């Protein structure tokens, strides 16, 4: 953190509550939204009920969840069953702040971000090692082998594609330097849109996002139709909840880190105005991912785990490094953009045979 | 991992039980469990005279049930030989390919949604509404719909019926042959269904798996071809196969299966010309209800066989059918009374099931989903 | 075949702007064919005479049972029938009809016919037999729409729109192609 | 064309052909030579067992050989190899006191359930079963449904006021030895049947 | 603790309950498909609250029994009833479980009141989808506490409160 | 099968059960409560037949609120059937006229009628 500067402590407590409040209300929102852009998808129309616009409807869901019979199962763990999805929720609400929404100040006086590590990386890395943790455990307290195996499932698919997630986050360091988001921020104001350099890596980290609970693998997994998914069907009111909201933070996290590293994490050339580019290139992000939601089949984590190893984490390297060899010559950086246009058309002219 | 898939769980369609035996991933062999649903048809049916068993007919079967009433009026007439007049047949293999085009449909949005994503299940479920319009337009029900009878049909078609039917022959080509350029490059889909499901035909045939995944094994075992019974002698038809026995071949016969039977609709009916609609042998088929209020033999006729019914002679007969599940057929044996004297029924997912242990033998425990939602099974069909 | 995830998409957003169509029950009435299969109906004839003559044609041609007729005789000063036989009792079981119409195929004076209503879900077992009073043409709604319309001061609403009502159906009070 | 053969070949063999007119056969064997008689008709070719139905004479207006007749239903599919297309039924009483009938496992792996059903529905226990365990019905039921002297199990339809129905009392429609509300039944209710 | 003891307290998550009913599939027969097209693409339950669908009966508070209960299947749904969390209602769809339907037998429950505390009967067969949101309507309604019977009693919001379990 | 009790007296019938029942396990016994009026519980009468498999047990028409203080005589019933281990609880539903013949008919017929036309039953209902 070399050139950005500190709010009050105070303000940084202000500032994480907001943060998670606002997750809160824009998870609810945002589940509203995905439910009415499917319906949109298949013909059939979301709820025009309770709200008008069906605004209501989480609040009446809410209100349910709690006062919902929060029941501790018998022949069970005691203590993991009620403490693992504090786990999941809280390592999930975390790994936020660091998305830069503006300059300093353009938080109306102090901070558009909450902290600026100069490590930042490592950081969402860790914590995204937590989530699994949270997910995983869960599926073990249930003390049903049955929801066991889906727990396991999530644990191995999820942890193939966050190691695939390094070998993808490895090669756009070369060129920045830093471990901080900001500063690839103000590099993607100055030399633009870091993904023009990187879109296989790009790829082999939207790919591995897509493992991480946004959609297809669908091996997640949840119990719907298949081996029962882990970190449910033994949770009655809130606990389920809170897993449910993990899994959603961790999707928006995916999907505002993305236009972030790669594409422009907000750093519009056009207007440069702080929030508005960021949260339409997020929300842009999730009408992708529930396209893909409601629009692409499963893939047995056997399938997945094979391709996760065979394909992206081989591919994810080798373009490390050849982003090691451009950068350690030093020479150009123009034929990054050049190899990375002509990658681009290799995966994009290869389907249409 | 002796795992129990239990009763209806995990949204296990058509209440099932399985015994996963079961090391890992795998699916070493899957003892299955059924007998949830069984109600006593055979025994029931044995109770209620033969104009009311009509009423029992379509609901066990309840996504093909048509093939249950034309099995069941088939093996009445020719018991008492009633003869069915040629509109009123011809209506009847319109109803059954219609039925057909919506059980279809059903099975596949089922088995879609099953294992990977969910959206295709509504449009095609879609027209299924519009089939049911369809069909509450001339039955006034949705499905179960009492409409068949012993010597032809209920009453008449509205002159609402064609052109309702007509609009739906239009969409539907297009409907299907958009489902199946979604379907047949299938991307994951191809390495989902086309190495899964050994279904050699020779095991097919030893358990009799009838069901349409047959001729996805290569057996041209139909019939439609095989036993002529509703005209179909008098239709252009196209049997589709399937090479090796998987489940994308099964799929891609199953869509064959549909666009043919729409061209089976058109051609029952272009060749429509006016004329009656059941066998008016009055033992056979209730007095017109418009002399009522003029003969006394009316009067005795009507309150007798909706009272009584009819007695048919003394024998055991069986006509077998093709449904959306393969080989149907009742034996019923009549004792010379107005109610028969048994009723079984020769139930196609019954004898398919037993095929499970050995399909999903091997297989991975996602794909034991698929591969119960290939085989398109039914549990009121087979519990029964 | 790496094309095919693209056209799944396709497809898809095609669809998603494709907006239209469902029918948002009950806001907007569902349209029911003439024919369908309802709550029965007991009818009247033009002179104001009961149809039904009490013969349990319906109740004997009943295959789940549903139908009890206890007959009784005209008095011919205030005839209800228009025969020598009416029905002083006849209860419907709507949890055992199962909706066949043999009842509608065997009445010989049209009396008992079908009609249209599908909102019929009550609360209790006992309440659910409905009666003479509770089917006879002259009333409009089911027993819990009545019921809310007297616990609401609210008028009934029928939640159903047909194209037109049968003529075996003279009488029967519906919403008809929308001439009203 | 492996039915005509099978008719040379059993007629010689002394077993009576049942025929109606419509096209359906029956070949009777005793119970010996039904093992051995089948196993051969498998060797005729015989791929395809379509049903085993069991059936319940007791209620029959004339009497039978036995109470119990359990019938297989053997085929020869039109498409496959050699493909005719014979299909008939064979026909094999089973005692009421002596349940017994060697199963086809060996030849046919579809009566695995099938015969196992009719352990259930009836009484008849099928010897050289992998498995004859209850199928359909629940597994403290006792007793086996479809042999007409178990109950069906009717349970009254209610009403308002008092007012009941049993319906084995209420039905007037007559089973075969049911003569009728009448002296008697005779001419069509005795037995109807059109002569095309 | 059990959505009592004031009474804008009450109203309040009694609205809750009403509208955020949760589906707890459990699909018996034949009435299952006409369900399942109150949720297609002519006519979804998918509006009120009902959209998601969890199978889990931990996390479900709706049952719709939908379909024939057949005996060997009693005793199952008994526990499945029992390991919903204690906000739960059930309806009884179609003939065949709120009645014995046409199947007067020794196979089928003749009224499935006698296993699960039944919250609303709906008659039909099979019931049309726009029945099934009646029905679901009317325990709305209920469980709002503005529900009364033919005698004039006003009905508890939560049937299955009252039986001691055991 | 033994019968014990008689119509109609709660009480008497009651105390009798609990002398003949004794220490019989009831792991995989059979209790049928066999009423008429399917809906009405509110004016119920009940009767039982216990079958223990090795032996059977008869108590007639004596039980359920329709006769005075039935109800609490039913309570501790159903509580004693469930302190001995039972856990299947049947309901048969007999026409009035039936229910009082059905005690005079030979053990076989009553006992396949009853267990043939059971409703399983959830024993709540009852408490
Ligand atoms: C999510 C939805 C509501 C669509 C859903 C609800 C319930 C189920 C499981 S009940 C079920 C389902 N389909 N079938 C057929 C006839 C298709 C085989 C059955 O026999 C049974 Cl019993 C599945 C999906
Ligand atoms: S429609 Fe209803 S009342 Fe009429 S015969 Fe059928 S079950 Fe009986
Ligand atoms: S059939 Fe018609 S006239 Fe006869 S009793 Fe029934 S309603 Fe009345
Ligand atoms: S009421 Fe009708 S549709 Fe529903 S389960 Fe019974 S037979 Fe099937």
């Amino acid at each position: 953190t070399w050139s950005y500067p500190v709010d009050p402590y105070w303000m940084v407590a202000l500032k994480a509550l907001l943060v998670v409040v606002g997750l809160l209300t824009a998870f609810a929102f945002m589940t509203l939204i995905e439910r009415r852009l499917l319906a949109r998808f298949q013909v059939r129309m979301g709820p025009n009920r309770v709200g008008p616009f069906g605004l209501l409807q989480p609040l009446a869901d809410a209100i349910k969840s709690i006062f919902k019979e929060d029941i501790v199962v018998a022949q069970a763990d005691r203590f993991l069953f009620v403490l693992a999805p504090l786990i999941s929720v809280v390592f999930a609400l975390l790994a936020f702040g660091l998305i830069p929404f503006g300059p300093p100040g353009s938080f109306f006086g102090y901070q558009p971000w909450v902290i600026n590590l100069d490590l930042g990386i490592l950081y969402l890395f860790a914590v995204s090692e937590l989530a699994v943790y949270g997910i995983f455990l869960s599926g073990w307290a249930s003390g049903s082998k049955y929801s066991l195996l889906g727990s396991l499932r999530s644990s191995a698919s999820l942890i193939s594609y966050e190691l695939g997630l390094g070998l993808a986050l490895l090669a756009p360091v070369l060129l920045v330097g830093s471990l901080n988001l900001n500063d690839i921020v103000n590099w993607q104001k100055e030399h633009g849109w870091l993904f023009l350099y990187a879109f296989p890596a790009f790829l082999v980290y939207l790919i591995a996002s897509m493992a991480e609970a946004a959609r297809t693998p669908f091996d997640l997994p949840e119990a719907e139709q298949e081996l029962v998914g882990g970190y449910h069907t033994e949770y009655s009111s809130i606990k389920w909840a809170l897993f449910q909201m993990a899994e959603y933070i961790h999707f928006i996290t995916a999907s505002a880190l993305i236009p972030t590293l790669f594409l422009g994490g907000w750093t519009m050339p056009v207007l440069e105005v702080p929030y508005l580019w960021m949260f339409l290139k997020i929300a842009f992000f999730l009408f992708f991912f529930i396209w893909i939601r409601a629009t692409w089949f499963r893939l047995r984590y056997d399938q997945l785990l094979r391709f996760g190893w065979g394909f992206l984490f081989p591919l994810a390297l080798l373009w490390f490094l050849v982003t090691a060899l451009v950068v350690a010559l030093d020479l150009p950086r123009t034929y990054l953009l050049y190899l990375s246009a002509l990658s681009f058309l290799v995966l994009l002219g290869a389907v249409l045979y | 991992m002796t795992l129990n898939v239990g009763p209806q769980h995990p949204s296990t369609h058509g209440v099932l039980r399985l015994m996963v035996t079961l090391s890992g991933e795998e699916v070493l062999e899957v003892v299955p469990h059924i007998g949830y649903l069984h109600t006593g048809f055979e025994k029931t049916m044995e109770h209620r005279t033969y104009l009311q068993n009509i009423t029992y007919t379509p609901r066990m079967d309840y996504l093909h049930s048509f093939a249950h009433d034309l099995a069941y009026a088939l093996a009445v007439e020719k018991l008492l030989g009633a003869v069915v007049p040629p509109r009123a047949e011809t209506i009847r293999v319109i109803l059954n390919e219609l039925s057909r085009l919506a059980s279809h449909l059903v099975f596949l949005g089922t088995g879609l949604l099953d294992l990977g994503a969910l959206t295709p299940f509504f449009y095609a479920f879609r027209e299924r509404e519009t089939i049911l319009d369809l069909f509450e337009w001339v039955t006034g029900q949705r499905f179960h719909h009492n409409y068949i009878r012993i010597g032809g049909v209920k009453e008449d078609l509205p002159e609402e019926f064609v052109p309702e039917l007509k609009k739906l022959l239009e969409v539907l080509p297009h409907r299907i042959d958009e489902y199946e350029a979604l379907f047949a490059e299938s991307p994951i889909f191809y390495e989902r269904a086309r190495g899964v499901g050994v279904i050699p035909p020779e095991v097919a045939i030893d358990l009799g798996l009838t069901g349409g995944s047959l001729r996805a094994s290569g057996v041209n075992y139909d019939v439609r071809k095989a036993y002529p019974y509703s005209g179909y002698e008098t239709y252009t038809f196209d049997v589709p196969l399937g090479e090796r026995g998987d489940v994308f071949d099964r799929m891609l016969v199953r869509i064959r299966e549909m666009r043919e039977s729409v061209k089976i609709i058109k051609q029952a009916l272009e060749r429509l010309e006016p004329g009656p609609v059941r066998d008016p042998n009055p033992q056979i088929t209730p007095p017109p209800r418009h002399l009522l209020e003029t003969s006394m033999e009316a009067v005795i006729y009507h309150f007798k066989h909706y009272t009584e019914g009819f007695h048919p002679p003394k024998g055991e007969v069986y006509v077998p059918t093709e449904s959306a599940r393969g080989e149907l057929g009742y034996y019923i044996v009549s004792d010379g009374g107005s109610m028969p004297y048994r009723v079984k029924v020769r139930a196609p997912s019954f004898v398919n099931l037993q095929s499970l242990p050995y399909a999903c033998k091997g297989e991975q425990v996602p794909d034991m989903v698929a591969i119960i939602a290939s085989l398109d099974p039914v549990m009121g069909d087979v519990d029964r | 075949t790496l094309k095919a995830l693209a056209q799944s998409l396709g497809i898809t957003l095609k669809y998603l702007f494709s907006k239209p169509v469902t029918v948002p029950y009950p806001d907007a009435p569902v349209a029911l064919k003439p024919r369908f299969h309802g709550r029965h109906v007991l009818t009247r004839h033009p002179n104001g005479l009961e149809k039904c003559i009490g013969c349990s044609l319906c109740a004997a041609a009943c295959p789940a049972y549903a139908i009890y007729v206890e007959p009784a005789e005209n008095d011919p000063e205030n005839p209800v029938s228009a025969g020598e036989r009416y029905a002083k009792v006849y209860e419907i079981n709507m949890l055992r009809c199962i909706f066949c119409g043999l009842c509608e195929e065997a009445c010989p004076t049209g009396a008992i016919v079908l009609g249209y209503d599908f909102e019929m879900a009550d609360y209790e077992y006992s309440d659910l037999v409905y009666g003479k009073e509770d089917m006879l043409v002259d009333v409009v709604g089911t027993k819990p729409q009545r019921r809310e319309a007297k616990r609401t001061g609210k008028p009934v609403k029928v939640g159903y729109v047909v194209p037109y009502v049968r003529p075996e159906l003279e009488g029967f009070k519906a919403p008809t192609e929308g001439g009203k | 064309m492996r039915l005509e053969r099978v008719l040379e070949e059993a007629r010689a063999k002394g077993y009576p052909i049942e025929d109606n007119g419509l096209g359906n056969l029956w070949v009777v064997l005793p119970r010996e030579r039904f093992k051995e008689e089948m196993a051969h008709y498998k060797a005729m070719g015989f791929n395809f067992l379509a049903d085993i139905v069991g059936l319940d004479y007791l209620t029959y207006p004339d009497p039978r050989p036995e109470r119990f007749a359990v019938v297989y239903e053997l085929v020869s599919l039109p498409g496959w190899k050699d493909g005719d297309g014979s299909r008939f039924f064979v026909r094999v009483y089973v005692p009421e006191e002596d349940p017994r009938l060697p199963t086809v496992t060996d030849l046919w792996g579809s009566a695995n359930f099938l015969e196992r059903e009719v352990y259930d529905l009836f009484g008849i226990v099928f010897e050289g079963h992998p498995d004859l365990r209850k199928i359909l019905t629940p597994e403290d039921l006792e007793g086996h449904p479809l042999r007409k002297d178990y109950p069906l199990g009717e349970t009254p339809t209610l009403f308002r006021e008092g007012r009941y129905i049993i319906p084995a009392e209420f039905r007037a429609a007559l089973t075969g030895k049911d003569p009728g509300l009448t002296f008697y039944k005779g001419g069509s209710r005795k037995g109807y049947r059109s002569l095309w | 603790r059990e959505g009592i003891l004031f009474t804008t307290l009450e109203k309040l998550v009694a609205w809750g309950r009403s509208n955020s009913l949760w589906p707890a599939t459990f699909g018996l027969a034949c009435c299952a498909i006409e369900m399942m097209a109150s949720t297609d693409a002519r006519n979804d339950l998918a509006r009120f609250g009902s959209e998601v669908f969890r199978a889990s009966p931990r996390q479900a508070d709706v049952m719709i029994v939908a379909g024939r209960l057949s005996k060997k299947m009693a005793p199952v749904m008994r526990r499945v009833w029992e390991q919903m969390p204690d906000p739960k209602w059930v309806i009884s769809m179609g003939a065949c479980a709120s009645s014995g339907g046409m199947f007067n037998n020794y196979a089928i429950v003749q009224n499935v009141d006698s296993v699960v505390p039944v919250d609303v009967y709906v008659p039909g067969c099979p019931p049309r989808p726009e029945a099934l949101i009646y029905a679901v309507m009317q325990l709305q309604k209920k469980v709002r506490g503005q529900a009364y019977n033919e005698r004039g009693e006003r009905l508890p919001p939560v049937a299955a409160w009252k039986r001691t379990r055991g | 099968m033994v019968r014990v009790g008689m119509r109609a007296a709660p009480r008497v019938s009651l105390e009798a059960l609990k002398a003949a029942l004794g220490g019989l396990k009831l792991s995989e016994a059979k209790v049928y409560l066999i009423t008429d009026w399917q809906d009405k519980r509110d004016q119920a009468r009940y009767a039982l037949l216990l079958h223990t498999g090795k032996k059977d047990l008869l108590v007639p028409d004596a039980f359920g609120p329709a006769f005075p203080g039935g109800e609490e005589a039913l309570s501790e019933l159903v509580g004693l059937l469930l302190a001995q281990g039972a856990r299947r609880f049947y309901e048969a539903v007999v026409s009035p006229g039936e229910m009082t013949a059905l005690l005079d008919l030979p053990p076989e017929e009553l006992l396949k009628r009853v267990m043939a036309i059971a409703n399983p039953t959830d024993p709540g209902i009852y408490l």
